[PDB]
């Protein structure tokens, strides 16, 4: 019955800051308050259990706070591994999470495209693949050009999870034609614009070369 | 630690039953500090306690009012395990769900938080069919990166290796998106040294469970 709030919902922080975490309950409990941080793939984990007992092995830059209906968990000094969602829990009830992104220095994408599998074209359709390896920040805009023409609706991407050493991206732009539509057309590119690039990165190929 | 083992189907028809088991190993299910937890977690409802079975004098279960008469959480003793059922679901149930330990020692009491979990169990609620995906290379261009196109399968989720797990520094394995047949595709790509090109094999191990398919799939740079 009991609800909890978290704040900040998200945030972006740099290594070595000082991160506080608030955990907000609608009311006092005879419960204990933990704190769960979860990494992608993972179950949650506990670090922190009775509001302020550290869980063994839980590096000591985390520790706990608060009484009452307002809890704290500070991170000392940020490190990359400490990308995760974390998460407080009272008696059965989980907070919101709050998302917790290191902000690192700009870093530009490696550009890479792939053309359609021969394989895949006596299915009857082709899949044309831009990937955009290991970049900061995560927003990118990546254009398809076909015979120098803009391509819409046709494209879906996907983002890794922020990686816990370096703290970078990789993203996937997939084009998908039909073989019909994909044999009508020479030249196929992917455009690449980002903030670590000081002017579009264009990766192509000649169908057939 | 405590291990938590999960088993049981992740894809099940609208209205019918989700069977899932959790086989623990280093305590036992009938332990009067322990208490056994099921909890999902969706991208919509964030993490959801669903109920709880423990012994003491006898065997007690509580249960979420969210799923109030669906739920049943028994305890096998003579298999160490315990399991969640959860009937007539919908689509409000798609979610991963997790088996978990209740049970911290401080202050000379035990609270309830969770310090083992189970590796979770993504449940899909669909009556859609099983669907193994079709594999393609990514080959490295004629500082080199290349990959496997991991195309129209059903449900979530599948697991990629490279070199049969050897190879594991530099690989993205991208989140699956839902095409507009209502098949997952993914890509899974690695960056390697351009001098290895043509002297290392690269293939990738492409599991999909539900449809029982395995997949190698060499990746090689194009001949002409």
């Amino acid at each position: 019955a009991i609800q909890l709030t978290q704040s900040p919902s998200s945030l972006s922080a740099s290594v070595g800051d000082r991160v506080t975490i608030t955990c907000r309950a609608s009311q006092a409990t005879s419960s204990y308050l933990a704190w769960y941080q979860q990494k992608p793939g993972k179950a949650p984990k506990l670090l922190i259990y009775a509001a302020s007992t550290l869980q063994s092995g839980v590096p000591s830059r985390f520790s706990g706070s608060g009484s009452g209906t307002d809890f704290t968990l500070t991170i000392t000094s940020l490190q990359p591994e400490d990308f995760a969602t974390y998460y407080c829990q009272l008696s059965k009830t989980f907070g919101p999470g709050t998302k917790v992104e290191i902000k690192r220095t700009v870093a530009a994408p490696s550009v890479f495209i792939f053309p359609p599998s021969d394989e895949q074209l006596k299915s009857g359709t082709a899949s044309v693949v831009c990937l955009l390896n290991n970049f900061y920040p995560r927003e990118a805009k990546v254009q398809w050009k076909v015979d120098n023409a803009l391509q819409s609706g046709n494209s879906q991407e996907s983002v890794t999870e922020q990686d816990s050493k370096d703290s970078t991206y990789s993203l996937s732009s997939t084009l998908t034609l039909s073989k019909a539509d994909y044999e009508k057309h020479k030249v196929y590119a992917c455009e690449v614009t980002h903030q670590g690039l000081s002017s579009p990165v264009t990766k192509s190929f000649n169908r057939g070369e | 630690q405590v291990q938590l083992q999960q088993s049981g189907p992740g894809l099940v028809k609208p209205s019918q039953t989700l069977s899932l088991t959790c086989g623990i190993s280093g305590d036992s299910v009938s332990s009067d500090a322990a208490a056994w937890d099921w909890i999902r977690q969706s991208p919509s409802r964030g993490l959801e306690w669903l109920g709880r079975t423990f012994y003491r004098s006898r065997w007690h279960h509580d249960y979420s009012e969210s799923v109030k008469n669906r739920i049943t959480i028994n305890a096998d003793t003579s298999k160490n395990q315990f399991s969640l059922q959860l009937t007539s679901v919908t689509p409000e149930d798609t979610a991963t769900y997790y088996c978990a330990r209740a049970g911290v020692r401080v202050f000379g009491i035990i609270v309830n938080s969770l310090d083992y979990w189970g590796q979770g169990t993504l449940v899909t609620v669909s009556s859609a069919s099983t669907k193994g995906p079709s594999v393609f290379p990514l080959a490295p261009s004629s500082t080199a990166a290349l990959g496997c196109l991991v195309k129209d399968y059903f449900p979530e989720p599948v697991t990629v290796s490279w070199n049969s797990g050897a190879l594991t520094s530099g690989v993205h394995t991208f989140p699956a998106v839902l095409q507009s047949s209502g098949l997952y595709s993914l890509s899974s790509v690695v960056t390697v040294p351009s001098s290895s090109l043509g002297t290392q094999t690269y293939i990738c191990n492409v599991n999909h469970k539900p449809s029982n398919t395995k997949v190698d799939k060499k990746v090689e740079p194009k001949s002409c």
